[PDB]
RNA sequence: UGCUUCUGGGUCGGGGUUUCGUACGUAGCAGAGCAGCUGCUGCGAUCUAUUGAAAGUCAGCCCUCGACACAAGGGUUUGU
RNA sequence: CCCAUAUCCGCAGCAGGUCUCCAAGGUGAACAGCCUCUGGCAUGUUGGAACAAUGUAGGUAAGGGAAGUCGGCAAGCCGG
């Protein structure tokens, strides 16, 4: 008979199967669609969740509650060391889909990227490449090349780089690089191939890719929280307190028939660790990293228009589990998906953003740096050392 | 070099963080004895009965976080025994833990 | 024109909040709630500056054994504002009105928050202070 | 915006941090965290808590 | 994820951050009083100074490159 | 000699049953509960490593306060 009071199902069964990600960086499912009229450039980009803040920033909205007034917005910081682009893939349309059709690596592969190539970097001797690097140095190999790079011309459609990021500059104990195809959307094919070609081996900092106030897509792995039960998995109804046998679970998995439990029933397992796509997450900044000039350390990336103080973004005592942000970065409005630390898939829109909220311009009064492993108060230790005093180790 | 005598803080606290009281102090026995075969090399480890009584001191929950030791690497006179050699762990009563280093012991 | 943003709501139905007016009645016991749409077995709930459905359950016998239409001005749980602050009150207070949201006394007492104010000029003329 | 200080403490609040408190008599309160709430509401004066602004100020601790 | 680029991670130490709230001892003509001796000496909860002191703080916090040792290894497989 | 969480009866070294005598200090009204001495024991027919779900047994919870349910069942408030 029918069930006597309407209600909605619990969650989507449009992200089945709820099981751990097969990959730990997240997948660009979907590149935008490439546009012949626009010139090169890159369309993702990886950056680090160091942790997140909240800022302060007067609101430019006609005919809202919070037009000409400040507002407090959390962020989330992305570190984005430049990249490191060492190889090209060209991809051929076939009525079976894209087809990898051609790969070239540059002469060069910093020991960041060979890591990847290996599951015990100290076991072995670091062969990688070693016989493919010798055709970029005699001429029969150069000429043969020059000719794949010809053929990527006649055939291929999509254009990608194979960049990876630089994990010596981060904080971090891994040492093993992420690498990943970026495409590269633009003009003609030619012009694509002559683009990437120039920057073999080069860097591309995150500012080359996106810009102020660009709402872009992350795309990572949310945060595992292992074998969970239907009432946290699937935020179902506690049973009354009096059930026998426990009240976290599901009561009736189905009915007598179909004889069968169906896929679309709440059951326990493994929950996070799921990859996901989030869009319109909006950049609020596009922070520079530590510069040294004329022997001075340049750090006050954390200053705004309205506050003129030398601080960086780090708040005191550091991004707790991170560590210290010394290199560009990305400040995202609100949150994204991942772990302290877990490497995060920028990737521009898919969409046309032709909103007030999406094409709002952002103008920063104030980034808050107090520390975050506790309550926090002090802004930076200058403010703090003016506040307390001298104590008893001075 | 087998016969070496060096004095170690071992921090108790972050070793036997999280578990349960009845199982805190046998913990840190276990720690200090994995603790010693680590930075000796012997899976030959004794353990003084007065750190024994040093880990014990405040019952099996209230363990001390910090325990200043001595380890000595001696030869095992017992030539049945299938290990050369052997770590003693003795214990250091201190007053205060700043500044303590690790140091080497000459005889 | 601008219109109000969301914020936690402290008063299910069922909640005895204070009458801060002058009409006689002491407290007002919230039965249903504006606006409310629902869900299974989620009780409508209010916060300050939301028209509700109350009973009189102290007070003059005139106002009691019947529904009047009441607002709330003052909630002890703490919402968040836009500006990043979190603000809540010492008690939970409304007032009586009508439909077309004009109070049916003349005086409040205590504070009133800025979200009711805002909302119903009627009520916010008569507030001595806006939190 | 602004910088509060902590009707308890005296510690000044940047946006964003603690809570506001308005009494029904009328008057308005800040506190930097649950910790100065509490002892505000538990009626402690600030001035006999050693870590306070009051308190120092009175016993001329900084001076 | 890491496992020798005079480099690496580790341990301890130090620094930062942060929590609680001002340590023991010592001094006090601060202390309601009381006792003994001719102002002094004792008992006395608490109070003030030393003293935002002491204590803890990654075990899944941040930075050290101060001390100490360790690190160039071991086993089983895999061929067009 | 056992006289009972192992010498007795329950098929057994069975959380059951089975008649008595002596009876320390502290707190306290107290043969209450809590800690200790004399005397006794080794955690109740196993250990190690983890700290997922669901349990069993204990706790805590903003704002509301029975709106839950057949029913305030359960817990909670009160307590000398
Ligand atoms: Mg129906
Ligand atoms: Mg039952
Ligand atoms: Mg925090
Ligand atoms: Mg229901
Ligand atoms: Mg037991
Ligand atoms: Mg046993
Ligand atoms: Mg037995
Ligand atoms: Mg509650
Ligand atoms: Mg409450
Ligand atoms: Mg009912
Ligand atoms: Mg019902
Ligand atoms: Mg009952």
């Amino acid at each position: 008979s029918h069930r006597k009071f309407s209600a909605p199902r619990h969650g989507s069964l449009g992200f089945l199967p709820r099981k751990r990600s097969s990959r730990h960086r997240g997948k660009v499912k979907s590149f935008p669609k490439d546009d012949p009229s626009k010139p090169v450039h890159l369309t993702a980009f990886l950056g680090y969740k160091a942790g997140m803040t909240h800022i302060v920033r007067e609101v430019d909205r006609p005919g809202s509650k919070v037009n000409k007034k400040e507002v407090v917005e959390a962020v989330t910081i992305v570190e984005t060391p430049p990249m490191v682009v060492v190889g090209i893939v060209g991809y051929v349309e076939t009525p079976r889909g894209l087809r990898t059709f051609k790969t070239v690596f540059a002469e060069h592969i910093s020991d960041e990227c060979k890591r990847r190539f290996y599951k015990n970097w100290h076991k072995s001797k670091k062969k990688a490449f070693t016989k493919y690097c010798k055709k970029w140095q005699d001429d029969a190999g150069k000429r043969q090349l020059d000719k794949d790079f010809s053929s990527m011309k006649k055939y291929c459609q999509v254009i990608r780089v194979l960049a990876h990021t630089q994990m010596r500059l981060l904080p971090l104990r891994q040492k093993k690089a992420h690498l990943m195809e970026i495409q590269v959307n633009g003009g003609t094919v030619a012009e694509k191939l002559d683009w990437a070609r120039e920057r073999l081996e080069q860097q591309v900092p995150v500012s080359q890719v996106f810009g102020q106030d660009e709402m872009i897509d992350v795309i990572g792995v949310t945060k595992g929280k292992g074998y969970k039960g239907v009432t946290s998995r699937w935020h179902t109804k506690k049973l009354p307190r009096k059930t026998h046998r426990g009240l976290r679970k599901v009561a009736c998995i189905g009915a007598w028939h179909p004889a069968r439990v169906a896929f679309s029933v709440a059951r326990a397992g493994q929950k996070g660790y799921h990859h996901r796509t989030e869009i319109n997450k909006k950049i609020y900044k596009i922070g520079q990293g530590y510069l040294i000039k004329d022997g001075k350390l340049i750090k006050n990336n954390a200053s705004t228009d309205y506050d003129l103080s030398d601080k960086s973004i780090n708040p005191l005592g550091g991004f707790v589990h991170y560590g210290e942000v010394t290199n560009d970065f990305v400040m995202l409005k609100g949150c994204v998906v991942g772990t302290k630390k877990r490497v995060l898939t920028l990737r521009k829109s898919l969409l046309v953003q032709t909103k007030r909220r999406a094409l709002e311009k952002i103008d920063l009064k104030f980034i808050d740096t107090t520390s975050k492993f506790g309550h926090g108060r002090f802004q930076t230790v200058e403010e703090k050392k003016a506040f307390m005093g001298p104590l008893k180790k001075d | 070099n087998e016969v070496v005598t060096r004095e170690y803080t071992i921090n108790i606290h972050k070793r036997i963080h999280g578990v349960g009281f009845k199982k805190r102090a046998p913990r840190a026995l276990k720690e200090i004895r994995k603790f010693a075969m680590k930075e000796m090399g012997t899976p030959d480890v004794r353990i003084d009965t007065r750190l024994n009584k040093a880990v014990w001191a405040k019952g099996i929950r209230n363990v001390p976080y910090r325990i200043r030791v001595r380890l000595s690497r001696k030869r095992n006179e017992d030539e049945d025994s299938p290990n050369k050699l052997y770590t003693l762990v003795t214990y250091v009563p201190v007053t205060t833990f700043k500044n303590l280093q690790t140091v080497n012991v000459d005889e | 024109s601008g219109a109000k943003f969301r914020i936690s709501l402290g008063l299910p139905v069922g909640a005895v909040i204070n009458c801060a007016d002058n009409t006689g009645a002491k407290n007002l016991y919230i039965i249903s709630v504006k606006g409310i749409k629902g869900r299974l077995n989620r009780l409508p709930a209010a916060g300050v500056g939301d028209m509700v459905m109350a009973t009189v359950k102290k007070g003059k016998p005139e106002l009691r054994k019947k529904v009047h239409p009441a607002v709330v001005i003052r909630q002890r749980k703490s919402y968040r504002r836009k500006d990043g602050v979190f603000l809540y009150f010492e008690d939970n207070a409304g007032v009586i009105v009508n439909n077309k949201g004009e109070m049916k006394g003349s005086a409040i007492t205590g504070p009133v928050a800025k979200e009711c104010a805002d909302l119903w000029p009627r009520i916010a003329s008569n507030a001595g202070s806006i939190a | 915006m602004k910088v509060e200080l902590c009707s308890f403490s005296g510690y000044k609040i940047y946006p964003g941090h603690g809570r506001r408190y308005a009494r029904t008599d009328g008057k308005v309160f800040q506190f930097l965290n649950a910790k100065c709430e509490s002892a505000f509401l538990s009626k402690r004066n600030p001035r006999q808590i050693n870590w306070t602004v009051l308190y120092r100020r009175k016993h001329k601790k900084g001076q």
